[PDB]
């Protein structure tokens, strides 16, 4: 349920 | 209309590149990177337009942003009168492979042994094996667990390093591309033909096409499919033949991503380059094949028949499954 790792 | 920028993984996929950029009359041209979640960067600063990627890459892609346009169809198992590119994807089954030889070796066992793999966060080499792996001990210290293995893109002094074995020289030992000997479906499944480790994780159709005189690579020339063995989840072992009944799983086809804005002049681009270079393309074999790199998967899996049109303009996690999407997230919840 997170965001982009970059 | 505008050329397309593909996204070439280390040098091998960079010189493949270079030759369809030159077949194309630079319809696609270059860039290059030296790992796939560098070239998922250069797509998101619109420096490159696509690349193709196993399904835990395209998990990473999606969660910032870019969209399946295409996905790998290979050869059905069943008769379809439907044009490839119109065809449904089958999806492949992620498999654990050991030697015959090797017999007192079953999935619970595995504890201690040593390991080959794809790369991390690829789905058959990493997210579903690594996902059983934590799941069943109840520990994300997933990288204790094998005592030594090749699992390309982790700490390269680390144990999940130790057996990788990098370039001619030694150099880029564990990189995640395909200059490190043991990366990829084929690099794990040499790690396990040469007895560098116990287990190799990748699909059914790489122990099928590096053995028999499929391939007629030197480490692979003389490998005989009843040589190995497939790990089933009930602890049992079978023959390479029984891959429908002893998979980890069934992975979503590799598949090429864009940036949304550039998705519909990929998908026009990328099904005309395969009318000219893919399987029986008008100037494949004479001129160029999108889809060989003699063995090494180089861009795309050797083995695809083509790039198929997806259903539903789906998302990418439409595309991967929600299970898989899952698996992956409780993973990643252990780094
Ligand atoms: C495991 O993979 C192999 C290799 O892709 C599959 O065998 C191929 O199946 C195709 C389509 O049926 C045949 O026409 C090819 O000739 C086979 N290749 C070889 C080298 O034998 C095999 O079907 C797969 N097993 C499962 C259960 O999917
Ligand atoms: C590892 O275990 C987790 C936790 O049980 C699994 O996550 C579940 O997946 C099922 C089937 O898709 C879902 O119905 C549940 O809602 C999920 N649970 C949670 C807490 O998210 C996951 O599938 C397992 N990993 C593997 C590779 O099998
Ligand atoms: C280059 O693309 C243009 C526009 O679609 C097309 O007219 C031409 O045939 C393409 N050539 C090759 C070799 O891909
Ligand atoms: N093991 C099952 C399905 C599990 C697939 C799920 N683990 C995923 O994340 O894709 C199989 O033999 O087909
Ligand atoms: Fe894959
Ligand atoms: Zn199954
Ligand atoms: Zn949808």
């Amino acid at each position: 349920l997170e965001a982009c790792a970059f | 209309y505008t050329r397309v920028v593909w996204c070439a993984v280390g040098p091998e996929e960079q010189k493949k590149c270079q030759q369809w950029s030159q077949q194309s009359g630079q319809n696609v041209t270059c860039a290059t990177a030296s790992t796939t979640d560098d070239c998922i960067v250069l797509v998101l600063k619109g420096e490159a337009d696509a690349l193709n990627l196993d399904g835990g890459y395209i998990y990473t892609a999606g969660k910032c942003g870019l969209v399946p346009v295409l996905a790998e169809n290979r050869k059905s198992s069943k008769h379809s009168s439907l044009d490839c590119v119109l065809r449904p994807t089958e999806g492949y089954l992620a498999v654990a492979v050991v030697k015959k030889a090797n017999e007192g070796l079953t999935w619970n066992s595995l504890k201690d042994k040593k390991s080959c793999h794809t790369a991390v966060d690829r789905t058959a080499g990493w997210n579903i094996p690594m996902g059983l792996i934590v799941n069943q001990t109840g520990s994300c210290a997933f990288d204790e667990f094998f005592s030594q293995s090749c699992a390309p893109g982790a700490d390269p002094k680390s144990r999940l390093c130790a057996l990788c074995a990098g370039d001619d020289q030694g150099l880029d030992k564990c990189v995640p591309n395909s200059k490190e000997k043991y990366y990829g479906y084929t690099g794990a499944f040499r790690c396990l033909a040469e007895d560098v480790g116990d287990v190799a994780f990748v699909k059914n159709d790489t122990v099928w096409e590096n053995t028999n005189g499929e391939s007629t690579a030197d480490w692979a020339k003389n490998l005989k499919r009843e040589d190995f063995r497939l790990l089933c989840l009930d602890g049992t072992r079978k023959p390479v033949t029984e891959a429908q009944s002893c998979h980890l799983a069934v992975a979503p086809n590799h598949a090429v991503v864009s940036r949304s804005d550039r998705a519909a002049h990929v998908e026009q681009v990328l099904l005309h380059q395969q009318a000219l270079f893919g399987k029986n393309g008008k100037n494949c074999p004479d001129k160029f094949c999108l889809f060989k790199s003699e063995t090494k998967n180089l861009l795309f899996n050797d083995n695809t028949e083509c790039l198929a049109k997806l259903g539903g303009r789906p998302t990418y996690e439409e595309y991967l499954g929600t299970e898989y999407v899952t698996a992956i997230a409780n993973l990643k919840k252990c780094s």
